[PDB]
């Protein structure tokens, strides 16, 4: 939900001021007055459509500062749910672009598929959407027996349903007429205006954070990111759908390459222990108690990292006193970076095309706030 | 590795160009879309009759915020303030006193249903499993006064059932 | 599903995708609930006789950041990283 | 680029937007926070906390809570030196009370003095 | 001590820009009180404008005066557009009490406000 | 060529001599720059290395696979922007010694 | 030390060290710190006069391209006279590397408005002006974006508390919404979590 | 008196103020504004209604969380009224329809309603009971309205004698009756001198008098600042609004001052004129 | 509970009249099930 | 098992019942003050005081990793039963 003050020569434009900050909540200030483990759900819900990659980026920020590597089964399970989150955010961006452009029904088709995916999140943790579930120190409370075969079933049926989505749309004649001529992006614009991810895929330069700097076990699966040629919105749509299909590939190879290691790290001074040793130990009870009261101490320094949210460069910049409270967190948001160049993206079009421009860069308007 | 799109040309052969002209002047793949949508018409739709059929769930749903108690025993809570120490919107409010017996207990144990984001941290933080996220999710409350639970409301809500809560925990006390 | 053959043929004629096969109404491969209770593994710790916490103290491995020039004939002008090699079209059906 | 600059004071209180009631009425206090006496560790030292004085907290007449009409009641500003503390307090306008730092006094104790011969420092128990 | 000011050399340009900004606010008021369908006489609004100007007359530092001029120019732009609604314009006014005087005994009845 | 992978950038027909007159203008504007700093040394060294790459190669695709900056015309645009920094760095004197120091209790982090 | 602790590459550390030494040698007029952390992300700490010259150098020169612009923030650090820290973040399209241009600044003296060479910095600079008050001379349009219009205080400072000073409510007296001094319904409790006992011996500052 | 009736801190939004007010009516006009100003003061208001809960729903969120409370009353039984006034600091009586109904006249609402509520009030032990009345309601002719109000005035004066009998003039505001009838015209022209008083000064006076003790026993009357002709006021209404039997007789009947009883000046509130608020409220004309 | 429907139409309740006494032939609420049937009906299990 | 104060309503298992001069009683009008009708102190005399032949004995809580953690309590008080702070159930010694 936004405010837009546009100044237009008739059925065309001149300029547009996006008044944003309607959905400001003070997230950085609230994290500055809390601990790490307590203020993880703020990172979970600053973006809300993508929901576990934000967990992934914050957990990898804390693990990268804390110099502790998770066990490998935690890494592969984190890769699986990152692919679920990638699939989910791209399919919701496609369907909300379709609903805002018109196109009533494929919205509901792919949201039935997303209802299966929220059933999967429920069976994993219990929450519908905002499952925290990713502690810094690896994934907590692993999956119940009888989930991977359901994901296998969803992979087959969803390959069929996404091929039926490209059966319906994509060589739709008037949707192609609706979004081809709009949304040109120069490579100099894509550099200077600070774009992130899907805009960089769509306009020119081959660029993936996952491929260039593999922050996890993404380096050991064969996939190929789609690139754009003309720097165009229909072309960007094709890029999103083929990134979904690459996510199907990575899910298949992840299910075939799963090692049965362990849930969390074996460093009980960071991750809490489990119930058996908790009810009969002494060191594990002490670690449970003080780890949930104070929060583990984090060495001083300022770090930055960034992973590939389905929007783009989800960056997180931590600044830590030697403490259990972070001194200053800050979030590089691809929604903010994409909204930053709206005048130069929409200097020569009309208002329905502007609504299509707001659609063709995936928006949540929560993450754009920081 | 990359697999890009939109690298072709319209074929200059006569058959392909007259097929594109036939689609242009004959409205063909539009009717193909109509055929696909009628194929979904002749399916049976997947709906649930809501007041009679309730949608499926997991044994680890997070709902009601109920309490538990000992087998034929007293209140399971100690007032050890871990849930208010972890509560990420601080909706827990604990004021504790011991009674005339000697075991440490409470005075005031309040959950704000407005602030409760329903994490599960107070369930995971409870050392004795006193507070448990409940099974049912039907609050639907006409007044804002009534959405502020007291400890006695929580005890009545934990004594309207335990057998559901006990069955869910006894099924899944091994994962967590 | 659960329907006669003429309207099935009309569905497959309006969309030739064999809709009766996979229809997004799950019947058989719902995960059979009340699974047997799992026994979790414990990973590369609880290993007795060797787990000195002195070794794997990743919190205490945080070095302070090293410093170069301050407020208090050189073979140089290198890049921060080696320059990035251009990728390849993946063989799995690129365009074109 | 080597412009006007004049050596004077600072008046940020006409910019930071907090109203003048809270400017001239509320009073700051700068102190090193004392060691919480039950533990004996002084990592909680070495910082100069700036706080504001407390004000009224009545009873919330429906739940038994402590509401307040004080937005500034939960400020704290942990600093590193007294000079920058006083400079910031005078820069942002309001008044301030300076309490001075108190280290633990160094002593002179020894186990042999706890085992004296004709001095009265004697352990008497062990 | 090197300090780079914004616009100022002495307070003459400060006086010049603030009197031009007040002229802009004078020709700003009637158009807005006609446009937003407001409910306040023009005399009262102009007197509250000049009262808000006369509140911060105690500043001699020229950088602060420059930053005040820039803030007033920003809000004059945002009110000469239709970007700010009726709520913010009434929020400049105080027609909802807020009754609190500065008497000693009045603050002694409703106590703990020294 | 034929319709390169970039968008707002159509292929050029004479890459070689255009690139060579670009780098000789780089050498000229570097000849404007004073001597004793090593900025001249690093720019002169990298420009002579790249010119030695291009003078020894009349190819196209081997010239892309050897000379970095794929594919081809990004090297031309990057040469234009390198000339842009050259023109902007006749002025502004980046090699001269420092302007005054911070108060030196600022860049140490942990407060 | 090897399982579950992230290994590193000294090669990238040596590359960034040599590159930062190179940049420090060839722009001596404004370089104060070139620091490299353990995981090889470069930081360059800069006086607030070489903003435009250093960014015009770092956009170009064919040894450090860095077209991609990211975050701008000015991390509010008291116990200093130069409080605010303007943090440019730059990413190279050609070289895949991240440099953090941290220039320092005070409350009232402007840095030189990087929007002249960076077209992505426009709403970034407008955001920093709205949330802090860091003025930007030679800028096209400075407004309040991501705040309310009638609200002031520059709220992301440390002097601004958690709750706002004003709080809206509708009232039927004057038939509209008015702002009042804040009347919280609960305290926002404050947990003294800063535990003692020196969790990191390497980052000890020398006491007095 | 017990705690949590004493004032606490500043005012507004569940700051515990002094009075706990049982209000009869409050679904109409003046009672709604009075609940509004007590919610600005931060006072708990116990109001019973008799109608659908939708009306008390669209006047519900005036208070803070759970401050005001809703219950039921009826014009027949003492049990429901007594249950509504079991525990009350102050109580105000505002009631009356300006046309006779099937089950109620002008008689026995103005007569029978203050009798039973004053009975259970004086047996209950309430303080600072404020009873409204129309101005110049006499034993004299032309209105069953005014004569039944005079009978109710004599009742509230006689039993429970230290009631604040209060009277404004005929008030105008956002939901006025007579200015609405001035808008809902067609015509006829008469003469009557008349002073109009705006509604917010009236309800500010009522809340100040109910929160300020020692001002009890005396009946009060509120004064319009202009006091001129009715027909000139109708010309003023048509001029500002851009366009060229019981209610009309009760506005043509009587409008005078009374030098006996004290008004605005013993309360310390500024009077808003007719002209300012009339320009504020005369919207909804042609463009 | 029927098997031939899809997952979402297996388990449906039919409410009765005045189990608490509020004429619930019509206007059927939710949460009129005992909690073990609230486990069964929300598809958290496969056994009655 | 509840008292009835002269206010006239249900008391709780905490000494918080009202005075006559209160308005919170009259905001309880129309909706019942729901309270747990199964108190806590009365479910202590219902539990039998167990007698264990050992000296320094155990308390777990009826279930491995289901309840309160282990605590070992002493029985040196010859006439006073050992009391777990978590459980609330007693123990004795039989030599
Ligand atoms: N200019 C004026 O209008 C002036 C008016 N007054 C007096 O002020 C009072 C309020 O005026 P106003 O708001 O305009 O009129 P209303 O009719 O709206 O106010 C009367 C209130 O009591 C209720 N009520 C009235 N009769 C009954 C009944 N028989 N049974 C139950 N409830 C009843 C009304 O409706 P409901 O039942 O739906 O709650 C309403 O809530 C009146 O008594 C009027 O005489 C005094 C001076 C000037
Ligand atoms: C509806 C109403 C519309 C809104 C009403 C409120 C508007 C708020 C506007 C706020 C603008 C201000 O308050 S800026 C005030 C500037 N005050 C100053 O003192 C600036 C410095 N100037 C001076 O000191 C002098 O110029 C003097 C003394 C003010 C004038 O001297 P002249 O005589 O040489
Ligand atoms: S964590 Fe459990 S036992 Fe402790 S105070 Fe909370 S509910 Fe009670
Ligand atoms: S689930 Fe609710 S009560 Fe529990 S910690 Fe979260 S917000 Fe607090
Ligand atoms: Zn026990």
């Amino acid at each position: 939900v936004l405010r837009l003050v546009m100044e237009l020569s008739g059925e065309m434009v001149r300029k547009c001021d996006p008044h944003i900050g309607l959905l400001h909540r003070g997230t950085e200030k609230l994290i500055e007055y809390k601990t790490y483990l307590q203020a993880l759900p703020y990172f979970d819900r600053l973006d809300y459509v993508s929901m576990m990659c934000n967990e992934q980026a914050y957990s990898l920020a804390v693990e990268k500062l804390l110099n502790i590597q998770p066990p490998p089964r935690a890494q592969w399970i984190r890769v699986l749910f990152g692919e679920i989150t990638r699939l989910l955010n791209h399919i919701m961006a496609v369907t909300t672009h379709a609903l805002d452009i018109g196109a009533m029904t494929p919205f509901f088709w792919m949201f039935e598929e997303r209802e299966k995916m929220f059933e999967f999140y429920e069976r994993v943790s219990g929450a519908r959407m905002h499952a925290a579930y990713v502690r810094p120190g690896g994934v907590h409370q692993d999956l119940p027996l009888g989930l991977m075969d359901d994901i296998y079933e969803f992979s087959k049926n969803f390959s069929l349903r996404i091929d039926e989505l490209e059966e319906m749309l994509t060589n739709n004649r008037i949707w192609r007429n609706r979004t081809v001529d709009i949304g040109v992006v120069t490579a100099e614009d894509a550099l200077n205006y600070g774009f992130s991810g899907v805009m960089l895929r769509g306009s020119g330069i081959q660029w993936d954070l996952r491929k260039t700097q593999p922050y996890d076990v993404y380096d050991q699966v064969e996939f190929d990111v789609p690139i754009g040629s003309r720097g165009d919105c229909y072309d960007r749509y094709l890029c999103r759908v083929e990134e979904m299909r690459q996510s199907i590939r990575i899910i298949s190879q992840c299910l075939n390459k799963m090692p049965p290691g362990e849930i969390k790290v074996d460093d009980a001074k960071v991750s809490p222990p489990k119930r058996a040793e908790m009810k009969t130990s002494m060191e594990s009870l002490i670690h449970h108690f003080k780890l949930y009261t104070e929060g583990y101490q984090v060495p001083p320094g300022a770090t930055y990292t960034a992973i590939e949210a389905p929007k783009g460069e989800f960056g997180v910049y931590l600044v830590s006193d030697g403490s259990s409270r972070p001194y200053r967190c800050k979030i590089k948001a691809p929604g903010f970076a994409h909204l930053a160049g709206l005048d130069k993206m929409s200097k020569g079009h009309m208002l329905a095309d502007v609504v299509a421009i707001i659609g063709t860069q995936d928006i949540v308007f929560g993450e754009v706030d920081r | 590795t990359y697999k890009y799109v939109n690298l072709r040309e319209p074929s200059m052969d006569m058959k392909s160009v007259t097929d594109r002209a036939a689609q242009t002047l004959l409205w063909t793949e539009l009717i193909r879309g109509l055929g696909m949508t009628l194929s979904y018409l002749f399916r049976e739709p997947a709906t649930i009759n809501y007041p009679f059929e309730k949608g499926p769930l997991s044994p680890r749903f997070r709902g009601e915020h109920a309490l538990r108690r000992y087998p034929s025993g007293e209140e399971r809570c100690i007032a050890c303030k871990l849930c208010e120490a972890v509560c990420p919107a601080q909706a827990i409010t604990i004021e504790a006193e011991p009674r005339a017996d000697g075991s440490r207990r409470t005075t005031r144990y309040d959950i704000d249903m407005t602030k409760c984001i329903y994490c599960g941290f107070c369930q995971e933080a409870c050392p004795v499993d006193a507070i448990v996220e409940g099974p049912n999710f039907e609050f639907s409350t006409e007044t804002h006064e009534e959405l502020l639970y007291n400890k006695e409301k929580l005890l009545n809500n934990g004594d309207k059932w335990e057998a559901e809560i006990a069955a869910n925990i006894q099924a899944d006390y091994l994962y967590r | 599903a659960s329907a006669t053959r003429l309207i099935q043929g009309l569905r497959n004629w309006a969309s030739g995708r064999d809709l009766q096969a996979k229809l997004q109404l799950r019947y058989q491969e719902i995960s059979k609930r009340t699974q047997p209770p799992p026994k979790l593994p414990v990973g590369p710790s609880h290993r007795l006789s060797n787990n000195y916490y002195c070794a794997r103290d990743g919190r205490r491995e945080a070095m302070p950041p090293s410093i170069v020039m301050s407020s208090q004939s050189e073979k140089k002008a290198v890049s921060p990283a080696p320059p990035i090699k251009r990728w390849e079209l993946s063989q799995d059906e690129p365009y074109l | 680029t080597q412009l006007i600059t004049v050596d004077e004071k600072l008046d940020i209180t006409t910019l930071t937007g907090v109203p003048e009631e809270h400017i001239k009425t509320r009073k700051a206090r700068i102190f090193v926070p004392a060691r919480n006496n039950m533990q004996s560790g002084v990592n909680n030292t070495k910082k100069w906390k700036m706080e504001f004085d407390t004000r009224e907290r009545w009873e919330n007449p429906l739940m038994g809570w402590a509401s307040t009409a004080d937005p500034l009641s939960n400020l704290v500003l942990t600093f590193s030196t007294k000079e920058d503390a006083i400079a910031f307090a005078e820069k942002n306008g309001w008044s301030y009370d300076v309490e001075e730092r108190k280290v633990p006094k160094p002593k002179s104790k020894s186990y042999g003095a706890n085992f004296s011969w004709n001095k009265r420092t004697r352990v008497s128990t062990k | 001590t090197s300090v780079k000011p914004i616009f100022s050399r002495d307070m003459n340009e400060a006086k010049r820009r603030v009197r031009e900004l007040y002229r802009a606010w004078y020709r700003e008021v009637p158009n807005t009180v006609h446009l937003f369908q407001l409910d306040i006489s023009v005399k009262q609004g102009r007197d509250k404008v000049r009262e808000m100007f006369k509140k911060n007359a105690h500043v001699t530092d020229p950088r602060v005066v420059d930053l005040l001029v820039i803030k007033g120019k920003m809000e004059l732009e945002e009110t000469i557009n239709v970007w700010k609604q009726r709520t913010h314009v009434m929020r400049f006014f105080h027609e909802t009490e807020a009754p609190r005087p500065k008497d000693f005994l009045s603050k002694f009845y409703v106590g703990h406000d020294p | 060529k034929k319709t390169t992978g970039l968008v707002g950038l159509a292929v050029c027909e004479t890459p070689h001599e255009r690139l060579k007159i670009l780098y000789t203008k780089i050498l000229d504007v570097l000849g404007h720059i004073p001597k004793n700093a090593a900025y001249r040394k690093y720019t002169e060294q990298i420009t002579n290395e790249k010119l030695s790459i291009v003078k020894a190669e009349p190819d196209v695709k081997k010239l892309e696979e050897q000379l970095q900056g794929g594919q081809i015309e990004e090297v031309i645009l990057q040469a234009e922007n390198e000339l842009s920094l050259a023109r902007k760095m006749i002025q502004w004197k980046p090699w001269e010694p420092l302007v005054e120091e911070p108060p030196a209790s600022q860049w140490k982090w942990p407060i | 030390t090897r399982p579950t602790v992230r290994p590193r590459n000294d090669v990238a550390h040596k590359q960034l060290s040599a590159f930062g030494e190179y940049v420090a040698e060839i722009l001596p007029k404004y370089v104060q710190q070139v620091q490299v952390s353990c995981f090889s992300e470069l930081e360059i700490c800069i006086h607030p006069d070489g903003v435009i010259p250093v960014l015009t150098f770092l956009r170009d020169h064919s040894n450090a391209q860095f077209k991609s612009l990211a975050d701008l923030t000015a991390v509010d650090i008291p116990t200093r006279q130069n409080r605010f820290e303007i943090v440019y973040n730059l990413l190279s399209l050609r070289f895949n590397s991240r440099i953090r241009v941290k220039t320092y600044t005070d409350e009232l003296t402007p840095v030189e408005s990087s929007v002249s060479v960076y077209k992505a910095a426009n709403w970034y600079e407008r955001e920093i002006w709205d949330m802090f008050g860091v003025f930007f001379a030679n800028h096209p349009d400075l407004r309040r974006i991501l705040t309310d219009y009638g609200f002031e205080g520059h709220p992301f400072r440390k002097d601004f508390p958690l709750s706002g000073y004003v709080e809206l409510r509708y009232d039927d007296e004057v038939k509209r919404v008015v702002a009042e001094p804040v009347e919280l319904a609960q305290e926002f409790r404050k947990f003294d979590l800063n535990s003692p006992w020196e969790a990191f011996p390497a980052y000890r500052q020398p006491p007095e | 008196l017990h705690h949590a009736v004493i004032p606490h801190g500043k005012g507004g939004r569940s700051s515990v103020s002094g009075i706990v007010a049982t209000v009869f009516g409050a679904t109409g006009f003046l009672g709604r504004y009075l609940v509004n100003h007590l919610g600005r003061m931060g006072s708990q208001v116990i109001v019973p209604y008799r109608c659908e809960p939708y009306d008390t729903m669209h006047l519900r969120p005036m208070g803070d969380l759970g401050q005001i409370i809703f219950m039921d009353w009826n014009g027949r039984d003492k049990d429901s009224i007594r249950r509504a006034v079991e525990h009350s600091n102050v109580v105000i009586n505002l009631v009356g329809r300006e046309w006779e109904t099937k089950n109620f006249d002008f008689e026995d609402v103005f007569v029978k309603i203050p009798q039973a509520i004053a009975q259970v009030s004086k047996e209950a032990g309430v303080e600072k009971f404020i009873h409204i009345s129309h101005l110049n309601a006499d034993i004299k002719s032309s209105s069953k309205y005014l004569r039944n109000k005079a009978v109710g005035e004599k009742e509230v004066r006689e039993t429970f004698p230290e009631a604040t009998i209060i009277k404004p003039a005929d008030i105008f505001g956002r939901e006025d009756r007579f200015l609405n009838y001035f808008a809902n015209i067609r015509s006829l022209g008469k003469k009557t001198v008349k002073q109009p008083v705006y509604i917010v000064d009236v309800t500010k006076g009522i809340i100040n008098a109910i929160k300020d003790p020692d001002a009890r026993g005396k009946t009060f009357a509120f004064v319009g600042p202009n006091r001129y002709l009715l027909f000139d006021l109708v010309q003023y209404v048509f001029a500002v609004a851009h366009r060229p039997r019981d209610k009309v007789e009760r506005i043509h009947t009587t409008d005078r001052t009374l030098p006996h009883l004290p008004g605005l000046e013993d309360l310390g509130v500024q009077a808003t004129p007719l002209e300012l608020k009339a320009i504020e409220v005369l919207r909804r004309h042609r463009t | 509970e029927d098997n031939k429907q899809f997952f979402g139409r297996h388990r449906w309740v039919i409410y009765t009249t005045e189990m608490n006494g509020k004429n619930t032939f019509w206007d059927v609420d939710g949460s009129m099930v005992p909690p073990e049937w609230h486990r069964w009906l929300h598809c958290m299990t496969d056994d009655p | 098992g509840v008292r009835t104060s002269p206010t006239g309503e249900k008391v709780t298992h905490t000494g918080q019942v009202y005075d006559d001069e209160d308005y919170r009683r009259v905001r309880f009008v129309g909706r019942q003050k729901e309270v747990n009708e199964n108190f806590a102190i009365d479910l202590i005399a219902e539990q039998p005081v167990s007698q264990v032949g050992s000296r320094v004995i155990s308390c777990d809580g009826g279930g491995g990793a289901l309840g309160h953690p282990r605590v070992y309590i002493n029985l040196d008080k010859e006439t006073k039963t050992g009391t777990c702070g978590y459980c609330g159930l007693q123990f004795r010694q039989q030599h």
